[PDB]
């Protein structure tokens, strides 16, 4: 073996890399946007007053006085901090009441509450899937699903976006691979992970065909409805209410309450058999502090407002349709999404060679729009970590408080600005 | 490695008879669990556990049965100790909703009674900032009225506010580092910022008893993971020498980076990390340090800056300074502090900054007010009496427990006090007897501890007066007399 | 994975020895059974129990956070993360040989007991070989 | 009188042998097996002496 002197020389000559590499790229994400005051409709950004077309606040429950009053009462009763996990004196009565309300709202047996929107799905996925299992996940799943899948060392087989024939082909090949070795097929579990309303592309998954495929090839369905929880359906119950699928056919429904309910946290609802397991095997649940009672009361009052008045979904639908129909016709931009989608994307038709120049062009459009008092944002991704990187795009988000004239003026402003820049 | 104040800790060995009886109890429980499983298999006894909906019987079973064995037989029998609902502010005294079960802990029904006045040894609140009155609550109420509850978008797009900037600057001043950043949840902080730093081709030296979040963060990134013994500096030095000399496993190439994950205070064992020796080793072997100060940000130190103040070291030595606001400051959230370049890179490349919602406004205002109170800027002496009272409380409580004869782990300064039970049934017995005598405690088992050492955790606080500690100590003494828990051989 | 370290803990060896001694005493308690048959039954029961609990039952009673590394591995392969030779493994391999020697001593060296005892010792001993790791004969108990 | 001491001793027995957690019929099964074993051991020991 090595002499001691050689060991000293080898230890002495080693020189490691810097902890973080230098960032010389003039990275636009380094320049954050500074919002003064609440991020509500008619906000102020970078010192300019603007109409808000960027924040995921579909029902406009962020500044509803009843929600604020409920949160204030909870603050005056409990305080701010929870001071423990859900297991160790951290469970309050508001937590149980909120779980009950969510379960009764989704017409489901049991629901579970997570204190962070990412952690809910990123810890639900690896709870049920272990090494050796097979997961068929859509290509354009959001980042949280990707990290959850990476957490569980199972096998991942991507399939083309909303291509059901492609999932059918993958499932047939898996059936052949089971035919070869029955012993392993007796132990291998099959999952299908899909999103109710995709964030990256703003399209909606074909649920009936998914249910038929599940009952034919025996694969359990996981549904993520981060965007469609409070916007789709007549009663706003998700995509299952929109398509008419019975809620039992879906094994697990996960959604974060940050977008529609306008409060921090996420939740997962389903039959008691599947839900009871996360309370012990969910890493985001066992080893983290519970949600503060303030936000729980805010969510409860949001649910009461949602259940009392169900016409807000109808007005949201009509506004989404109107803006989608108005934005069609731009000179050099294409609209990506379906009519019924609250948040969609505007992308370039003719793409220059590099991606960073496309980002700079989009930022030019965004700035010249914001100088006309319409606040828009651009979709942000991690280029190195994303499994399937979507093209750069400007995000357009529709909200109930925006009037009709504001939608018309936003469309005209965007059209004139883009025709000035691209040309 | 210079220790300017003496470093005392004690980890007494388990007596032989106690270990043997522990194994006997565990074996009996396992055998009766097997018998119960066999009885349930032939449908002799109907299973309370939920079953598959009928037309999904052909699918491969969702759970392997053997995986839930421990949950089905060991855990379910004493489930009433955990998940106790509370209906008041988790101060020194908490109000618990009383519940009962008729099917041996499978289902729980809440009776009308509320158990009022329970002494609260479970909730952290080290500095006693968990109250429903005061200046912190008024400031939080004002910001709640002005800003609303929650924000609706990620930090990079529109979710960055002026409150977050004020909080980041204030934390930067508080710790002493050049820059800092704040995140929604501490678990998220670890599991979303470890992958950004180290990638495939780097080595992560992790403590044996590290929190689950740090392990998850290490696994998410592709870095190789090796584990050293808990506070064994010789083991750490051996690992560092071997790693530098031999190199990457398959192809013996030099490592890109070597990162050391340590914690300020280990919650279960209650021991403080040997920081001066760790820093000396880091300097000698050119590694990087990631210090998780979740349990020691407020409790430890003459002015509560953290463990680095406790040892009188220099904060610029630690490369990454993580921390959590939940334990001490009384609000949820996490933070990472360090040099300016590191924080710029994190703001650009962190998963949480890109794909996760910002921190709530009332919460950040509560954090700002609590931090301003600790830093002596409020104008009152209330940020000093908290630390002094916490130190005296920990001293008195630990000394009195040691005089009576229990086995107590950890450093003599650590506020978290683990007491040893060592037997499976004694866990539930201790929990039920303690709550019966009007003190609430927390006990732990396999998902957090090894087999022999099953312990009960006390989290001291500045809110506890002397009379509360006196009554609690007398009741612990009587229970220890009752359950025969005084195992210590030296002093009794 | 705590299951790996349970055989390395304090007092496990003495507990095992006391368990074997108690088993032999309870076998002695039966009135009509003669002494060599008592020893033979002790040896056979100990070997069968050791075989069942080491080489047949696979997996972990508790859920594990490494996403099921030990899903297909029995306890013996699970011990010490696959390290072939250690103090615990040496002791576990040593003890049945001592038990068989003692049993053949107190059974007066007859053939009828010898054949059964040798078969039992071989059955418990063959899986211990480092060469026989991660293999199932005729593909039984593979999954 | 002696009843309190015996009650404490039985409590300790349940605590040590993990019979505390078990349902009432499981305790009956375990106690019956244990006393049967002790009885057979005593009889086989004494008949010879
Ligand atoms: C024989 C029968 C035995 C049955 C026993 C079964 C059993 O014990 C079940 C236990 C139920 C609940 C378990 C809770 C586990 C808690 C672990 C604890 O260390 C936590 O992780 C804490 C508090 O949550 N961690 C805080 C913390 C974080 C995260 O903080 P937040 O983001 O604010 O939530 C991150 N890093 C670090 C280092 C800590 O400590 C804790 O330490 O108490």
């Amino acid at each position: 073996d090595l002499t001691v002197k050689e060991k000293e020389e080898l230890i002495e000559e080693w020189q490691p890399e810097p902890l973080v590499p230098p960032v010389p790229k003039d990275h636009p994400a380094l320049n954050y946007n500074i919002v003064s005051g609440p991020p509500s409709h008619k906000t102020v950004v970078n010192g300019k007053e603007c109409i808000n077309f960027a924040s995921f606040n579909f029902l406009g429950l962020l500044d509803n006085p009843r929600v604020k009053a409920a949160a204030l009462a909870s603050l005056k009763k409990y305080g701010v901090g929870t001071c423990g996990p859900r297991g160790f004196y951290g469970t309050f009565d508001v937590h149980l009441d909120l779980e009950d309300r969510l379960a009764k709202f989704m017409k489901t047996e049991e629901a579970i509450i997570y204190s962070y929107g990412f952690a809910t799905i990123a810890s639900a996925i690896p709870a049920y899937s272990k090494r050796g299992d097979i997961v068929f996940v859509d290509r354009a799943a959001c980042f949280a699903i990707q990290k959850g899948l990476q957490a569980s060392r199972s096998d991942i087989k991507l399939f083309k976006h909303n291509d059901m024939a492609d999932l059918e082909r993958l499932l047939k090949e898996q059936e052949i691979e089971d035919q070869k070795n029955p012993r392993k097929a007796r132990v291998t579990r099959r999952f299908i992970v899909v999103e109710g309303l995709y964030m990256n592309t703003g399209t909606i998954c074909p649920l009936p065909e998914l249910v038929k495929l599940k009952y034919k090839y025996k694969a359990r369905i996981f549904l993520e409805e981060s965007l469609s929880f409070g916007v789709l359906g007549e009663h706003g119950r998700g995509v299952t209410e929109h398509y008419g699928i019975n809620i039992d056919d879906i094994d697990l429904i996960s959604a974060n309450m940050e977008n529609a309910l306008a409060s921090i946290g996420g939740f997962c609802c389903g039959r008691s058999f599947v839900i009871d397991h996360q309370r012990l095997s969910g890493q985001g649940y066992c080893f983290s502090a519970s949600l503060p009672p303030l936000l729980a009361a805010a969510a409860i009052e949001a649910l009461n407002i949602m259940e009392e008045n169900p016409g807000i979904f109808a007005v949201l639908k009509e506004k989404c349709g109107q803006i989608h129909k108005a934005l069609q016709g731009i000179s050099g931009l294409k609209v990506v999404g379906e009519s019924l989608s609250p948040a969609f994307h505007l992308q370039l038709e003719e793409s220059t060679g590099s991606r960073e120049q496309d980002v700079r062009l989009l930022q030019e459009i965004v700035d010249q729009c914001m100088n006309r008092s319409i606040a828009l944002t651009q979709a942000r991704y991690l280029e190195k970590e994303e499994k399937c990187l979507p093209p750069p795009s400007i995000r357009v988000v529709v909200t109930v408080e925006q009037t009709e004239e504001e939608l018309e003026r936003a469309a005209s402003t965007i059209k004139e600005v883009a025709q000035a820049v691209l040309l | 490695g210079l220790y300017k104040r003496p470093f005392n800790e004690a980890f007494e060995e388990t007596p032989m008879l106690v270990a043997v009886l522990t194994y006997v109890g565990y074996g009996v429980l396992t055998l009766f669990g097997y018998l119960r499983d066999f009885l349930r298999y032939w449908r002799i006894e109907k299973c309370h556990h939920a079953t598959e909906r009928e037309e999904q019987k052909d699918f491969v079973s969702l759970y392997q049965d053997f995986e839930n064995f421990y949950t089905r037989n060991l855990y379910m029998r004493i489930r009433d100790n955990w998940n106790r609902p509370i209906c008041s502010v988790p101060g020194a005294r908490v109000d618990i909703m009383e519940r009962q079960s008729h099917d041996y802990n499978w289902s729980f029904k809440y009776t009308g009674n509320i158990i009022k006045g329970v002494i609260n040894m479970g909730s952290y609140n080290y500095l006693g900032f968990a109250r429903n009155t005061g200046s912190c609550q008024e400031a939080a109420a004002k910001v709640l009225e002005e800003y609303g509850a929650g924000v609706c978008s990620t930090r990079q797009e529109i979710g960055n506010l002026d409150k977050h900037e004020e909080l980041e600057e204030l934390v930067a001043r508080f710790l002493g580092v050049e820059a800092a950043m704040a995140y929604g949840m501490g678990f998220a902080t670890n599991s979303m910022n470890i992958p950004a730093l180290v990638g495939k081709g780097c080595l992560i030296l992790s403590d044996e008893l590290n929190h689950a979040s740090l392990v998850l963060g290490a696994r998410l990134s592709g870095a190789t993971i090796r584990i050293f013994k808990h506070n064994n500096m010789q083991s750490l030095e051996k690992l560092l020498k071997d790693a530098i000399v031999y190199g990457q496993p398959r192809t013996r190439r030099p490592w890109k980076k070597i990162l050391i994950l340590v914690e300020g205070i280990y919650s279960m064992e209650g021991s403080i990390v040997r920081l001066p020796e760790v820093i000396a080793l880091k300097k000698k072997y050119k590694a990087y340090l990631y210090l998780d100060e979740a349990h020691s940000i407020g409790a430890l130190g003459p002015t509560g800056r953290g463990v680095v103040e406790y040892f009188g070291l220099d904060p610029e030595d630690v490369d990454v300074m993580m921390g959590t606001f939940t334990k001490s400051f009384g609000a949820s959230g996490g933070y990472i502090g360090g040099k300016k370049e590191l924080i710029d890179y994190l703001r650009t490349h962190s998963h949480s900054a890109v794909y996760a919602t910002s921190l709530s406004p009332p919460v950040v205002e509560q954090i700002i007010t609590s931090m301003k109170c600790i830093m002596g800027q409020d104008g009152t002496s209330l940020g000093k009496e908290c630390v002094q009272q916490l130190a005296e409380n920990t001293r008195y409580f630990r000394r009195r427990l040691k005089e009576m004869g229990f086995i107590i782990y950890g450093n003599e300064d650590s506020p978290v006090v683990p007491l040893m039970l060592y037997m499976p049934a004694k866990i539930g017995a201790f929990g039920r007897e303690m709550l019966k005598r009007n003190i609430g405690v927390v006990v732990v088992g396999f998902p957090a501890t090894p087999i022999i050492e099953s312990r009960a955790r006390f989290c001291l606080s500045a809110a506890h007066t002397k009379e509360i500690l006196d009554t609690a100590l007398k009741e612990i003494d009587e229970v220890g007399d009752l359950l025969q828990l005084k195992y210590s051989r030296h002093r009794l | 994975n705590p299951n790996t370290r349970v055989m390395n803990s304090r007092g496990i060896w003495l507990s095992y020895v006391l368990a074997i001694g108690l088993l032999h005493i309870v076998l002695l308690s039966i009135p009509f059974v003669s002494v060599p048959v008592v020893w033979t039954l002790t040896n056979l029961i100990h070997n069968m129990g050791m075989y069942i609990f080491l080489h047949t039952v696979k997996g972990t009673p508790f859920e594990t956070p490494d996403q099921g590394k030990a899903r297909l591995l029995t306890h013996w392969e699970q011990m010490d993360y696959g390290v072939q030779f250690t103090a615990s493994r040496k002791f576990l391999t040593i003890t049945p040989i001592v038990l068989y020697f003692l049993t053949s001593f107190y059974t007066k060296y007859d053939q009828i007991h010898f054949v059964l005892n040798t078969v039992s010792l071989m059955s418990v001993l063959i899986p211990k070989l480092p060469q026989l790791h991660g293999v199932r004969i005729f593909g039984i108990n593979k999954y | 009188r002696a009843w309190k001491q015996m009650s404490w001793f039985y409590y300790q027995y349940l605590l040590v042998t993990a019979l505390y957690m078990l349902e009432p019929w499981e305790r009956t099964v375990f106690n019956s097996m244990l006393v049967s074993i002790v009885g057979m051991a005593l009889y086989t020991g004494y008949v010879f002496m």
